[PDB]
């Protein structure tokens, strides 16, 4: 489970 | 090592590109930091081409 | 774009992710002259913002 | 963001 | 105005003295300058002391 | 400290941050005699530095 970027 | 040498990260998961400024790259990839910002998208060279990338799916390859 | 070159006049240490620190002497490339201080420059290869008057411009 | 002293 | 008048600036940013011969003030605060010198630093006077202060934290209030 | 003071023999206009303009007649505190043709004084709550060879000696 990979994380999860933030929104740009 | 040498004072203020760019950042050398690598990748610790696979990524593709959101947008067209994005970087995709897979784990084990090594990538040559241009950018450092917050929030959580780094700016980087890799296979020839610059882009954008999640700063938490890299950890930085530290000196010395 | 930009033929903007300039020199640190002093040490410049980083106390924000974004900031280019550099040492007394180092040759940056301007990217960005804006007002409040603060200019974008690149140098190693990584661009980042750096007080404007720590650095001197080097003419041609 | 307030400008940077210069050293002294 | 009337020539050779002491500056008067007004501070653009709140300043905490990082030395006890250096000024503290806030933004909106008044300072009358004593002296004057390149390098990144004045002296000034404001409630009631003496001190160096950033130069560029101030914008002079200009005659006439 | 200092009980010497100064009186301005002609105008002088500051070519430097650090120097002290004043106008001929003007009434100048010294704070320092050093030698090399600068000394420092106070006038109007300024204090910087003005030619030696542009004032006279005010005796009390």
């Amino acid at each position: 489970r990979p994380p999860k970027p933030r929104p740009r | 090592g040498s004072a203020n040498s760019q950042l050398v990260v690598r990748a610790k998961f696979n990524f593709q590109q959101t947008n067209e400024d994005e970087l995709s790259f897979s784990k084990g990839d090594v990538i040559h930091v241009t950018r450092v910002e917050e929030g959580g998208w780094w700016e980087g060279t890799h296979n020839g081409r610059t882009g954008w990338f999640p700063s938490n799916y890299v950890r930085e390859i530290k000196p010395s």
